[PDB]
């Protein structure tokens, strides 16, 4: 596709070989692309420069130091808040796979393990319905002009 | 879904959807892009293969998953959930288990169960019990009562216990007798207390073995349990008359 | 092995006694732990082949059964008719050694007293309901099962026959050992042998 | 006598005298791990093999190259406790010397300019403990060694099965030690095949025309070519009198006016003797003769210059008229005998599509590169690192021996790659045993099988780290820049520190070592795998494998191997085992010469073994070294009969040698059944320690060895006497002679105390030495967990007694008297880590903090201001440990929740209680609390406090070292300089600082004093240098995880008693849960009164034929009796010579044993410590086959006043009256395995849910439900429970609706239950309609 | 053989528990099979009473309702 739009753009009579002038459009349309569809998380563009960057950083420093630097080692080389790296690393790793086998070799797998947060307990789920009638109990037993302004407000 | 350490987990369909959709999306573009015949071939062959292998993955060059060299997991290989395959089964609630001991006292029909695994077992009926007779005043009130461990709820306890038998089963259950109901008495231990005579059965020693235990909530099975696995009506096996509550 | 453990336990087992005694050990541990994963297996495709069967009907009233005698191997016998009898519903009135009065009726039940009146008198052959026999379309009879259940009395309607059956088989198997295990899988599952007979 | 030894000695039976001892035990681990690591000035595996290999990395022909000079490994960052508390790796830094150098073009080899660039960083390799062990994580772990199939050529058969014929088949695999496979077999019509690896089957010669070998010159190499001649007119044959062997006459064979055999007689024996005598070399032969013997080189017809017969095509008489004609006076065709020498290549080459040296190539290419276009380049290039490339296939010296030794060759070492004569000759053997001349070599024989370990399996994982380094250097080369770059912007220590820790960590053959024991250390340690890689997996082999071969004897254990699914694939190491230079296992031997039994020990290979005759260890020999008897049992070629006095070339080193560790340590094995046998030897490995160390009566001998050799024990460097003890700290002011000149010297042991173990048991360390008492090189001054006086105590022994109790011991089931349970003695103490994590959230961060919403006074009066629970408190289920919360606004409440707000008015939390406390159920005491906060995050209040502490602490022992040292230098120095000018009082008068300033006359008395002070200035910097690197390691943010802020993890030691539930086991494969703990009253007792600890069934024993463990209870009692005997000479205080007297005749009691004893002792100071030590009972060892006898066990009973039935009249104690019969009474030695059932009861009503299938789910301490499988359903399905059914596998498990509508009832008071759908299936449903199937619910 | 036995099956629900999945669920698609369940296994994946037993009594009423009036 990349190669598509060299022989739309080009004009022969510059005098420019064929074979180099869509190499640049060709090159553009794959690094531009896996921007897009290579993760599962999209990303812009700056942020997987800033990525790249660090990996730069990282390797001359690796052995330099011995060992390999401190998070907050790295942040100083670079512009930015130099605390974003926590934030960079972070959201830059990719979700692992929900059906990766855990130990034992067993059929069973990492999503096996995620438990539901979002549902509500059977324990809580009664004390509530219970709430609903021990406030009731509470309302009819006061004057009518005072529950109904009390359910009202 | 999020994880610990602000690490993401996902199913492996998003994965191959998302070829899918991509080809599928690519191959609009080329239609009014006008694309050389070679290219659209090409795109439109893509587009099977993503399509085969998000339904059955494996019927061709078996795409494999993100970074992992494992192969990713298709809706067709979701349908199954045995790879022979695996025999289960499912995981159910108000259920426990330990390591299984004697009880010569027993009588035939009972059998022995911890005192702390009754509580836990039993818990909602306790609750309601509590505040139907008055002593909670709501069901908030009784969860913190049992936590305390209140003397009065022992008491209550041995009512909701009564006449409510629970179930116990051994590792493989060969035959409808590896299942069996037992009317609880209680026991201050850790440990489940089995009657002799049907260790037979169930294939069951005290070299460590342990049991699970379920508890039939509705009324119904209490009484199916009752009326059909109630251990005084296994007297005799079903594989040939001759009884299997035998002296050991 | 042509020399044997000369010694037993009592008395010491020598180095060479013991380590051949391992040999049919470490077999003997390796031979359960399969016999057992066998056993399982067989009785998986047998309730798979089973199940649904269930006692629907209550007499499909078939005179058709099957013909009961003693096993009778070799010298003597290996297995009394009695038992196999025993808790099964007979297909038609059988007689005394000599006619004319029939000791039991059409398809009575026959059981203890019954076959004690059998064993009264020399009669060693019976005619006996059967499923095989069974007429019933999409189930079994209640008489042409019999009886036997942890219960003395007749089969009940609905009892599912089909999956206590496979039960029944799988369960002992590993226990067992051309034979064994194998063989009894060969049997079930209908396998022509290497040379066969044609008649 | 030695020091610890004079304190305590077992009365030893069994005759045979030890003529070689136990080596050390843990010798493969350490060894194995030397040699990788080791700077090695040779080719040799380790790692400088390592780099030899894959250097050096030159660029594509850029001749720009880069080579290795020498690596070297910097002292580890921490050192092994600090590892263990921070919670890292142990390893030190690999620091390598790399050159780069450029070369000029173009100069023939001359270089630019070339740097020698510093040691370059290329990752950490971990280290190896003392012991062993690898810390990985804080964690000490084992790498099991592996057990593969050897590298080189082996022959197999597959008999009768393939294809079902009959015929059996022959294959020949060539498995290198790296690099591709080559195979050949034969197919069932006798031609000869080839597969690289695994892949697609090809004709045997193409190979062969790949090498650039012509159809001429293969039938050239295998076959014998036959001469034909046509002197005067029509045929004449080259004969050879032995090649009419094994046929019948065709024709009438007559040569030199003489008939030899006449037409349709068989040449036998006779007629070719004659022929040959008579020398006939050539004879007459009809035309019609050659109508089938193939020829074998072209030939053609010189005047046409046409080919007339190609080679290897079948001759017709046509044919031969032809080349006769065109003046052919020779022909070259084989010699095809049916039997002997069979046309196999010869019909192979009929098979074979290829013609020539590329059609091979091209071929061979499509084969293993299918599909793709084959070049030219590409099909020679592939072919060459296939077999023949030192990079992409490598034989290694195991494996070129094996390959040579097979072939039959007289070398032992050559190349690493096969030559064209190795795949020739190999395929010329795999003939010979077709033909028949030859043997097939089976797998489960132990010389064909290696054995691989720790070392050389990882100098196996670095090799990969650097083929993929190369790749890198290779790459950048490519692009290269001149004096810019140097080798260490090209190398990325990543992918070798990745791949060294993946091998490490998560690895089949690494996991957590067994630390509940110290039998369960050593023997992990021991252990054996055919699994991992280049291992077979369970499924895929085999019994044939798995089962005991006879090579194992005395190489491997027969019985120590596990019941589950992988038996035999595992087996522990025999004792005297080791590991042969090339990689074998060879067990040792005695040398026989002529007639005499040498004391010199030979060790022998699997196959050395095999041919000379060796004699048993069970043999009588006396005087200078005969034989007893003239016929005695031996073992020669795998079977074993009785044999010539003048014949034994060998015997056996001793009675234990065919058995493992963990099995000579089972008393009278010889009278248990080996099925029992193994399971005891397992079990022991599961016993947990004792509160109180106990020690058996009943051993075997091994105890000690086993004790020392694992790490757990203290042990003694250098010998002298005590300075100091301390339940903290053992010093030893060292004696002169053991001493070195310098530096003094006084021995500092610091012990282990109250630490966590791999199995959450409590690992501890106890002083056995007290203050001013002589020690010995190697004597036991601290013992360890399970290990009283040096010996080996995985339990504790039990009074016992056989007998039914009412049913209380059905089945296996135990008996047991409070007793035992008062006096604490099978308590065991267990210890836990608890962590809690603060970490970083998007809704913000996670505050650790004393201020928790909904809780009462009560509960955080238990913490600390920060929110962190008090050392030394004690703590229940529930109670909060470490105060956390996570923030959470916007709730969004209900009304009925918002009309409560304004009544009680209280404030809403913006955050949730996520605090970290106890688990239900479990109750200890929290004994040491550590932080762990993110580098630049604050401290906390109980940080820092802590921080303190520690520094404190760490001030102190340091500073308190150096004290000790600076006396015992001194002290030297005092005793140096009154040895020539003495000035005893005249010295200490002044300050002892001062004293460095005095010489001495001409001697080397004025060096050493030189050499002391030197070394007490090194003592004084390197005290200076250690306070520096503690303090930085103290102050130090530890570097913690993404996300997490801070972490506190909690130590709880839980005090265990004995319930109940509980497992307990003797050394004898006898299991036992523990029944019911009864009063000490009702307990049967004796007619002294004194009752028994533990009641047993006696019907375990009849059937379980484990019958070692009733002498065990003899024994037991019979030793018991002797110190209750000495306990009572003790009591009355005798005398000297009147315990002597008694305690003499102990021990030489039984007659003819090999034990030995005093008068030498001192009668007074030392004859009464042993006393004492005898009178808990008096320990015995029953070597495993040289045990005591009935008769010498009944004798001890004897000389302890008791039965020598071994069975005693006893009494019930709750109705007082006798039991009839006598009942077996006496000691056995009782362990308690960690199944405790305080971890194995659980139990659920409600709680949490998996997110994918609503499907019960533990997290929250509160655990999943149990499993409710198909084969529970049958059972329900058996019964009539329809509802039973209903109710378990919808409301009570995937009926996200129903589940809470129950719950709702039940606490109503409603025992009604409303089904629905459950969501296993619902989702099925959303599943298949995703497919393009649609599913629907029909109908009403 | 029971292995063979058990292959053919009214049910199909039943049949994808144990045979081949892929094959079962292709064949019943292209034939528009119609599972009346009535047995076993059937019931228990999709939830109700089991055909037999305490179930029988109900199951025996449904089955008669159903194409009656
Ligand atoms: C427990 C238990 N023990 O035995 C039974 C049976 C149970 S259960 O009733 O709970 N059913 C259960 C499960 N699934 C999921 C897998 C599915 N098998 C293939 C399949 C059948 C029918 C179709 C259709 F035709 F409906 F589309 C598709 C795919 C069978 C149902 C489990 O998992 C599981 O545990
Ligand atoms: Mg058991
Ligand atoms: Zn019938």
């Amino acid at each position: 596709i990349g190669l598509m739009k060299a022989v739309d753009k080009f004009e022969y009579r510059r005098g420019y070989k064929f074979s180099t002038y869509a190499t640049w459009w060709i090159r553009q349309a794959i690094t531009r692309s896996i921007a897009d569809q290579a993760r599962t998380i999209r990303i812009p563009v700056h942020m997987i420069e800033t990525i790249n960057k660090l990996n730069r950083i990282s390797r001359q420093m690796l052995q330099e130091m011995g060992r390999e630097p401190t998070p907050e080692e790295l942040a100083e080389r670079m512009l930015m808040p130099e605390d974003k790296i926590r934030k960079v690393l972070k959201i830059a790793k990719e979700p692992i796979s929900m059906e990766t086998p855990i130990g034992d070799d067993e059929d069973s797998h990492l999503g096996d393990f995620i438990e539901d947060t979002t549902l509500e307990l059977p324990l809580d789920s009664a004390t509530t319905e219970s709430l609903r009638a021990a406030t009731h109990d509470v309302l009819a037993g006061l004057t009518a002009r005072e529950a109904k302004v009390l359910r009202m407000r | 879904v999020p994880l610990d350490g602000g690490r993401f987990a996902t199913s492996d369909l998003n994965d191959l959807y998302r070829r899918v959709i991509n080809r599928n999306n690519r191959l609009k573009r080329l239609l009014d892009l006008a694309a050389p015949d070679i290219i659209v071939r090409n795109e439109k062959r893509m587009l099977q293969e993503a399509v085969d292998a998000l339904l059955d993955n494996g019927r061709r060059g078996r795409a494999i998953t993100g970074s992992n060299k494992r192969p990713l997991k298709s809706l067709a290989d979701m349908i199954k959930g045995k790879q022979r395959q695996n025999l289960l089964g499912k995981r159910v609630d108000y259920s426990g288990r330990s390591v299984i001991t004697v009880g010569p006292y027993l009588r035939l029909h009972q059998c022995g169960l911890p005192k702390k695994m009754a509580l836990e077992l039993f818990k909602p009926f306790i609750y309601g019990k509590l505040e139907l007779r008055g002593l909670a005043t709501t069901i908030k009130a009784a969860k913190k009562m049992v936590e305390r461990e209140e003397a009065v709820v022992w008491d209550i306890l041995d009512e909701v216990i009564r006449e409510h038998p629970v179930l116990l089963n051994r590792a493989p259950t060969l035959h409808r007798l590896g299942i069996q109901a037992f009317e609880p008495v209680l026991i201050e231990g850790k440990a489940i207390q089995l009657h002799p005579l049907v260790c037979a059965a169930y294939n069951a020693d005290f070299d460590g073995d342990q049991m699970a235990v379920h508890v039939p909530l509705t009324l119904e099975a209490q009484l199916e349990a009752r009326a059909l696995m109630m251990s005084t009506n296994n007297i005799l096996s079903p594989a040939n008359g001759e009884p299997i509550i035998v002296p050991s | 092995i042509e020399t044997p453990i000369t010694a037993n336990f009592r008395e010491g087992l020598n180095v060479l006694q013991y380590f051949i005694s391992t040999h049919g050990a470490r077999k003997g541990l390796a031979d359960t732990a399969l016999k057992t994963a066998n056993s399982g297996y067989l009785t998986r495709r047998l309730v798979d082949v089973a199940q649904d069967l269930v006692v629907t009907e209550d007499d499909c009233g078939t005179h058709e059964g099957i013909m009961m005698t003693p096993v009778i191997e070799g010298g003597d016998v290996k297995e009394p008719l009695r038992d196999r009898v025993l808790g099964r519903v007979t297909a038609e009135d059988v007689l005394k050694p000599g006619t004319a009065d029939i000791l039991v009726p059409r398809n009575t039940l026959l059981h203890e007293q019954w076959c004690d009146l059998l064993e009264e008198n020399s009669v060693d052959a019976v005619k006996v309901r059967s499923v095989v026999s069974c007429d019933t379309d999409f189930g079994v009879c209640a008489h042409c099962y019999g009886r036997d259940l942890a219960r003395g009395h007749i089969i009940n309607k609905g009892e599912a026959i089909g999956v206590i059956a496979a039960q029944s088989i799988g369960e002992p198997g590993t226990q067992l050992t051309t034979g064994g295990l194998p063989r009894v899988a060969d049997l079930f599952e209908a396998r022509r042998p290497k040379e066969p007979a044609i008649l | 006598y030695s020091y610890t030894e004079k304190k305590r000695i077992r009365k030893d039976f069994g005759k045979r005298p030890q003529v070689l001892d136990v080596p050390y035990l843990l010798s493969i681990q350490l060894d194995s791990f030397q040699k990788f690591i080791e700077q090695d000035p040779e080719g040799q595996y380790g790692l400088e093999a390592a780099f030899r290999s894959v250097f050096p990395i030159q660029s594509y022909s850029g001749n720009s190259e880069l080579q290795y000079v020498s690596y070297r490994l910097g002292e580890p960052v921490f050192d092994v406790q600090e590892c263990q508390i921070r919670g890292v790796t142990y390893s030190a830094p690999l620091r390598v010397k790399l050159r780069l150098v450029i070369y000029e073009r173009e100069a023939p080899e001359g270089t630019v300019k070339d740097i020698k660039e510093q040691e370059v960083y290329m990752g950490e390799i971990p280290l190896m403990t003392d012991n062993g062990t690898f810390v990985i994580n804080g964690t000490e772990r084992v790498i099991v060694s592996q057990l593969h199939r050897s590298p080189g050529v082996f022959f197999d058969s597959d008999k009768g099965k393939t294809h079902s014929s009959g015929k059996v088949l022959y294959n020949a695999r060539i498995i290198p030690y790296r690099g591709s496979w080559l195979d050949f077999e034969f197919d069932p019509k006798d031609n000869l095949f080839v597969r690289i690896d695994r892949r697609r089957k090809l004709p045997a010669t193409i190979i062969l025309r790949a090498l650039n070998y012509t159809t001429e010159q293969i039938l050239d190499l295998f076959f014998e070519k036959v001469i034909f001649e046509i002197r005067d007119n029509k045929l004449q044959m080259e004969l050879v009198p032995e090649r009419l062997r094994g046929e019948t006459a065709s024709f009438d064979i007559e040569a030199n006016g003489k008939v030899y055999v006449e037409k349709g007689r068989r040449i036998t024996a006779r007629h070719i003797r004659q022929l040959e005598k008579d020398d006939v070399k050539l004879i007459e032969v009809p035309v019609e003769y050659i109508a089938g013997k193939v020829v074998a080189k072209d030939y053609i017809d010189e005047s046409t210059g046409e080919l007339i017969c190609a080679a290897n095509m079948e001759l017709s008489l046509d044919l031969l008229a032809k080349l006769s004609q065109s003046g052919h006076k020779r022909i070259e065709t084989l010699f095809t005998n049916d039997l002997d020498h069979g046309p196999y290549i010869s019909e192979t080459l009929r098979v074979d599509p290829t013609n020539d040296r590329l059609s091979a190539l091209v071929e061979i290419y499509r084969m293993m590169r299918p599909g793709e276009p084959p070049t030219r380049e590409a099909a020679e290039s592939l072919f060459e690192n296939l077999f023949f490339s030192e990079d992409r296939y490598d034989l290694s010296a195991v494996g070129r021996m094996k390959f040579n030794r097979s072939l039959l060759r007289e070398e032992i070492e050559g190349s690493g790659i096969l030559s064209k004569d190795d795949i020739i000759d190999v395929m010329k053997k795999l003939i010979d045993i077709r033909n028949g001349k030859g043997e097939v070599d089976d797998i489960d024989h132990l010389g064909n099988r290696r054995i691989r370990s720790v070392g050389e399996m990882a100098e196996n994982q670095f090799r990969v780290g650097l083929v993929r380094v190369e790749r890198a250097v290779k790459e950048r080369l490519s692009l290269g820049d001149l004096d810019t770059l140097m080798p260490q912007d090209m190398i990325n220590a990543k992918p070798i520190s990745a791949a060294v820790k993946e091998f490490f960590g998560s690895s089949q053959l690494s996991q957590f070592m067994d630390q509940n024991n110290p039998l369960s250390e050593i023997t992990h340690k021991r252990r054996i795998s055919a699994l991992g890689p280049g291992g077979l997996t369970r499924e895929r082999a085999g019994f044939e494998v798995r089962d005991v071969h006879p090579t194992h004897y005395g190489r491997v254990c027969p019985i120590e191997t596990p019941e589950g699914p992988n038996i035999g694939l595992i087996n522990s190491l025999s004792v005297y085992a080791q590991t042969n230079e090339y990689g074998f296992l060879e067990t040792p031997y005695r040398k026989v010469t002529d007639g005499v039994v040498t004391d010199e020990i030979h060790y022998l290979s699997a196959i050395e073994e095999g041919n000379y005759v060796i004699a048993q260890a069970n043999s009588n020999l006396d005087e200078e070294g005969h034989f007893v008897e003239d016929l005695v049992t031996c073992r020669s070629k795998g079977e074993s009969s009785l044999f010539s006095r003048d014949q034994v070339d060998y015997m056996d080193v001793s009675t234990q040698q065919v058995v493992s560790v963990g099995a000579s340590l089972i008393p009278f094995l010889e009278h248990d059944d080996a099925n029992r046998a193994l399971m005891g030897a397992n079990m022991q490995r599961q016993a947990v320690p004792t509160l109180r160390a106990d020690k058996p009566l009943v051993g075997t001998g091994m105890e000690r060895a086993v004790a020392v050799d694992s790490g757990v024990t203290a042990v003694a460097k250098r010998g002298g006497v005590v300075q100091y003890v301390d339940a903290s700290r053992i010093v030893i002011k060292v004696n002169e002679d053991e001493m070195y000149p310098g530096e003094a010297g006084i021995d500092i042991y610091n012990l282990t105390k109250y630490t966590r173990s791999n199995q959450n048991t409590c690992i501890n360390q106890m002083p056995c030495v007290s203050l001013g008492e002589p020690v010995e090189r190697g004597d036991v001054l601290a013992d360890g967990p399970s290990t009283d006086l040096g010996e080996l105590a995985l339990g504790q022994n039990m009074r016992v007694a056989f007998m039914p109790w009412n049913g209380y011991n059905f089945e296996d089931s135990i008996l047991v008297s409070e007793r035992v349970v008062q006096e604490d003695r099978f308590t065991t103490i267990h210890i836990q880590e608890l962590a809690c994590v603060s970490r970083d959230t998007k809704l913000g961060p996670e505050e650790i903090t004393a201020d928790i919403p909904n809780v009462g006074e009560a509960a955080l009066s238990k913490l600390d201001e920060s929110g962190i629970v008090y050392i030394g408190a004690e703590v229940t289920g529930g109670d909060i440990l470490v105060g956390k919360v996570t923030p959470k606004g916007e709730t969004q409440l209900t009304p009925e929740e918002k009309l409560l707000r304004a009544i009680f008015g209280e404030k809403a939390s913006d955050v949730k209680d996520s605090s970290l406390r106890v688990p239900n159920g479990v109750s200890g005491t929290v004994i040491d609390v550590q932080v762990f906060t993110r580098d630049g995050v604050e401290k906390d209040k109980r940080a820092l406090e802590i921080e303190e502490m520690q520094l404190k602490q760490a001030k102190k022992d340091l500073s308190e070292e150096l004290q000790i040292l600076e006396a015992g230098l001194f002290s030297r120095i005092r005793a140096v300089l009154v040895a020539g000018g003495v000035e005893a009082e005249k010295l200490d008068k002044l300050p002892r600082d001062r004293w460095l300033e005095l010489g001495l006359t001409d001697e080397e008395k004025q060096n050493q004093l030189e050499q002391l002070a030197e070394q007490y200035d090194e003592l004084k910097h390197e005290f200076e240098k250690k306070l520096e690197a503690k303090r930085r390691k103290i102050t130090q943010g530890d570097d913690l995880a993404p996300g997490v802020l801070k972490i506190v993890k909690v130590y709880l030691a839980v005090k265990r008693r004995i319930q109940p539930g509980d497992k307990m086991a003797g050394r004898h494969g006898n299991k036992g849960v523990i029944s019911k703990i009864n009063p000490i009253e009702d307990m049967p007792y004796d007619e002294n009164g004194t009752p028994v600890d533990i009641v047993l069934n006696p019907l375990g024993v009849p059937s379980r034929m484990n019958i070692g463990q009733i002498l065990e209870t003899h024994l037991g009692m019979a030793a018991k009796g002797i110190g209750d005997k000495i306990n009572a000479m003790l009591k009355q205080q005798q005398e000297v010579a009147k315990l002597r007297e008694f305690i003499q005749r102990a021990y030489d009691l039984g007659a003819d044993v090999r034990q030995k004893v005093d008068l030498s002792t001192f009668s007074d100071e030392e004859v009464m410590r042993l006393a004492e030590n005898l009178r808990k009972g008096m320990p015995i060892a029953t070597p495993v086959f040289d045990g005591a006898k009935e008769a010498e066990i009944k004798e001890l009973l004897k000389l302890g006043d008791l039965p020598t039935s071994g069975q005693i009249r006893l009494y019930d104690g709750r109705t007082g009256e006798q039991f009839e019969r006598p009942v077996t009474v006496g000691y056995m030695y009782m362990l308690k395995l960690n199944h405790l059932v305080d971890d194995k009861m659980h139990a659920r009503s409600t709680g949490s849910y998996s997110l994918v299938t609503q499907q019960p789910l533990g997290g929250k301490a509160q655990f999943g439900g149990q499993r409710f499988g198909e084969m529970e359903v049958w059972a329900l399905e058996a019964y009539g429970a329809a509802y039973t059914l209903q109710e378990m596998l919808t409301v009570k498990s995937d009926d996200v609706n129903g589940r809470t509508k129950m719950y709702k009832n039940i606490v109503d008071g409603n025992h009604q239950m409303e089904p629905g759908m459950p969501e296993s299936f619902n989702v099925l449903l959303k599943e298949i309609r995703s497919l393009g199937i649609n599913i629907e619910l029909e109908d009403e | 053989g029971i292995t063979k036995a058990s292959l053919a099956t009214e049910s199909f629900i039943s049949a994808a528990s144990f045979q081949e999945t892929t094959r079962v669920l292709t064949e019943a698609a292209v034939a528009g099979k119609r599972d009346e369940l009535r047995g076993l296994k059937e019931n228990v994946i999709v939830g109700r009473l089991i055909p037999a037993g305490t179930g029988y009594a109900y199951h025996q009423d449904r089955m008669r309702r159903r194409a009656a009036g």
